[PDB]
């Protein structure tokens, strides 16, 4: 222990406990991203709102309370091949 | 479909088939919801009467699971242009609800801007239909799908003997013998994102099937997402 980045904590090898907004072994990667990258971590639609990512979903899905995943409202949501 | 594969059970559930007076399929369609089918405008002019069959995997055998629906309202894009096939899109409202089931499910309409950045930038899309399996061949009795690469616009325009408007896009291969064909017209072109399939095109036209230096021409659905919603908002009669 100085390996950790972006003011994360280094606890002796080592391990890094990052502040919110950073991740990676050394907290060297930003979590807060725009739609251009990893689709903003949205499962479906991504669109920006004040340098901020806001995810949404298609018909018959609802946005999980975590603001990213999409929850079907039935056995036959749009865009899914039918298993049964 | 030229080349590609037959569709397995539940693999292409949004596929609809337009059948004419003689109970014969003549164009494809995409299931948007329990009441709306998406197809091509030019298909409307190719049968005096027509219905919509869903859940059909083989036309030869009444294998059950199939369902036929009457069209209550045909909503053709008023800007559809016969000489160019610009605005080659239409929505059909059905008299009775489609029952979703195995092999019968809506494809997703994407948000426009997202689909521009996220769907239309992917390598490939999927097109499906009961069309001819050969340009010199015969309409498939079985539903087929085919992965087709997006072709950049410039390539598209210059490869083409006819006007490619901004409401169209190219997809397919330069020389490989895989392409959509007569009979597939109006059918689905969808794009996968994280295991969800989004409507991205309608089968429109092409110079033959799978000809060298030619692509399949698709209606660009992003251009019409706003128009599709306005047509669906009407819902049933007052
Ligand atoms: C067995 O021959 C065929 O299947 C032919 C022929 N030939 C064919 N295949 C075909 C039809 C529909 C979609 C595709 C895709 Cl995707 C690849 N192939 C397709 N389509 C023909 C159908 C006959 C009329 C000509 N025409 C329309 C046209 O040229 N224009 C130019 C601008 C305005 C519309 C065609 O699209
Ligand atoms: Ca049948
Ligand atoms: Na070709």
């Amino acid at each position: 222990c100085s390996p950790c980045q972006n003011q994360g904590k280094c606890k002796d090898e080592y391990t890094c406990t990052c502040l919110e907004g950073f991740e990676g072994k050394n907290c060297e990667l930003f979590t807060r991203k725009l739609c251009s990258l990893d689709n903003g971590d949205c499962d479906q639609f991504c669109h920006e709102e004040q340098n901020s990512v806001v995810c949404s979903c298609a018909r018959g899905y609802t946005l999980a309370d975590n603001g990213k995943a999409c929850i079907p409202t039935g056995p036959y949501p749009c865009g899914k091949q039918t298993l049964e | 479909i030229v080349g590609g594969q037959e569709c397995k059970d539940g693999e292409c559930p949004w596929q609809a088939l337009l059948i004419n007076e003689e109970n014969e399929g003549f164009c494809g369609g995409t299931i948007l919801s329990e009441f709306y089918i998406l197809t091509a405008a030019h298909c409307l002019y190719q049968a005096k009467r027509f219905k919509v069959r869903v859940g059909d995997r083989n036309t030869e055998q009444e294998e059950g699971g199939e369902a036929v629906h009457e069209v209550e309202v045909v909503i053709k894009h008023n800007r559809f242009t016969k000489e160019t096939y610009d605005f080659d899109i239409a929505v059909l409202r059905l008299k009775t609800p489609i029952t979703f089931r195995m092999n019968v499910a809506p494809a997703c309409l994407p948000e426009r801007d997202w689909a521009e950045s996220t769907l239309m930038t992917q390598k490939t899309g999927i097109v499906s239909g009961f069309g001819r399996t050969h340009e010199k061949g015969r309409q498939s009795t079985r539903l087929k799908m085919l992965e087709v690469p997006y072709v950049d616009r410039n390539s598209c325009k210059l490869s083409s003997s006819f006007i490619i408007t901004q409401n169209m896009f190219c997809a397919g291969y330069d020389t490989k013998q895989e392409d959509a064909c007569q009979g597939d017209s109006g059918g689905p072109h969808v794009t996968r994102f994280k295991d969800t399939y989004f409507v991205t095109g309608i089968v429109s036209w092409g110079e033959g099937c799978a000809r060298k230096g030619k692509y399949g021409i698709y209606t660009k659905v992003t251009a019409f997402l706003k128009w599709i919603d306005r047509s669906m908002k009407t819902r049933g009669l007052p």
